[PDB]
């Protein structure tokens, strides 16, 4: 009966290229696999998982969707452009995860990313199947 | 009777008024009747770990809000002039009996999405408890 | 005990049917990366979306079949048009039966995806649970 789900939002300072995009603020965590410290969901019941975010933003944003063990790799990117303006995205991928592996979003030089009340970025995911 | 999902849609031409609950009128699937087409609103029957989650089309500024039992728990803006976006957002709740969660905009109302743009909302039990 | 899930990206894609040629995770392989059509095996309720990066107008829609007829739906579009990034979105939760198949279809006059290494735009879709 593997229950595990987490969501949290972001109300965080202007991020680097390469830096891990942290959640602090966590609305679910079952299981306490996500976390908030780190930004990084670490996989302890191997299975397929589906993780999805969606960012606020005022102007353009580039984020890589990271999978690995100790040196990650982009799986995928999502760029969402915006000219003198206010925007939301998302991204969404199904991922298969053995034991240890990190996901979690990382930060490009397309950095316009905002999170407040009236304006949140939530990252989330949840397992499908376990094996 | 012991699982729980729904997909529902805004079939209408007119926005939602501003500062109110988004009702989303039409039914894709609802099998356990969980949200109420004559309220707007899910009521959990089931406990346990739900994903909430709506792409809404708007030709003006957009802002929707996801409401848990009376708390605005996230909000996501989309302003676009004119032109037609696509406003999406979700989160993950463990809900108890009796939970309400629901759907609302702000002073930026407009879901009026072009031909062939639409709005939905879905939900689902994934972890019963 | 059956896990179906996927997600597909474009990367080398080859009519109105938006291929994601690209497998990420297919578990149980339902998807087909030379068709971009889903097919289901076990029956019963399954969640699809889609992100899909364009620059221009782009019109899509996630549609069924049941016998082989054609079942047209909602539709999601971004007429922004101003030749920056934009990710349009969509999804919905669809009852299938054995042998029905999901897709993503595009407008014939709003058909532009992004076509590069920049950013991806991605198709999944998972079982929620059968019957
Ligand atoms: C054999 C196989 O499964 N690999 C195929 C590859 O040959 C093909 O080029 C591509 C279609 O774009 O889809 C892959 O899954
Ligand atoms: O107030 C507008 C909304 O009410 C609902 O019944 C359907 C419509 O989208
Ligand atoms: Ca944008």
């Amino acid at each position: 009966t593997q229950k595990i789900a987490f969501s949290a939002t972001r109300t965080i300072v202007p991020l680097r290229r390469d830096q891990t995009i942290r959640f602090d603020h966590v609305i679910t965590n079952m299981n306490n696999n996500y976390e908030p410290r780190s930004g990084k969901f670490t996989c302890k019941v191997p299975g397929l998982y589906y993780f999805t975010y969606h960012a606020s933003s005022r102007g353009n944003l580039c984020v890589n969707l990271m999978r690995g063990r100790e040196r990650a790799q982009k799986v995928v990117t999502f760029c969402d452009y915006a000219y003198n303006t206010f925007q939301v995205t998302t991204g969404g991928m199904v991922l298969k995860l053995e034991q240890g592996e990190n996901v979690f979003l990382q930060a490009t030089d397309k950095n316009s990313l905002l999170g407040m009340e009236g304006a949140n970025s939530i990252f989330s995911g949840f397992l499908l199947f376990p094996d | 009777k012991f699982q729980s999902v729904f997909t529902v849609t805004r079939q209408t031409h007119q926005p939602p008024a501003p500062n109110s609950l988004i009702r989303f009128n039409a039914v894709l699937t609802n099998p356990q009747g969980d949200y109420d087409t004559s309220t707007g609103k899910f009521t959990c029957k089931v406990p346990g770990l739900y994903y909430f989650v709506y792409h809404a089309s708007h030709t003006a500024n957009l802002c929707v809000l996801l409401y848990r039992s009376g708390v605005k728990v996230v909000t996501f803006c989309g302003h676009t002039s004119k032109t037609n976006q696509v406003n999406s957002g979700g989160v993950l709740l463990r809900l108890q009996v009796g939970e309400e969660v629901w759907l609302a905009v702000n002073d930026y109302y407009d879901m009026v999405g072009i031909q062939g743009s639409d709005s939905v909302f879905s939900g689902f039990l994934l972890f019963p408890d | 005990q059956p896990r179906p899930a996927f997600s597909a990206i474009r990367r080398n894609p080859p009519g109105n049917v938006v291929i994601f040629d690209t497998v990420i995770t297919n578990q149980e392989e339902p998807y087909q990366n030379h068709s971009g059509r889903f097919v289901c095996t076990v029956p019963g309720y399954y969640y699809f979306t889609f992100q899909v990066l364009s620059q221009w107008e782009i019109c899509l829609s996630i549609v069924s079949s049941s016998r082989g007829q054609v079942r047209r739906s909602l539709g999601f579009c971004d007429t922004t048009n101003k030749g920056l990034f934009q990710v349009v979105s969509g999804g919905m939760v669809l009852q299938l039966q054995q042998g029905d198949q999901v897709w993503v279809e595009k407008d014939p006059k709003k058909g532009h995806i992004y076509q590069g290494s920049e950013a991806d735009s991605v198709f999944s879709g998972f079982l929620i649970f059968p019957s």
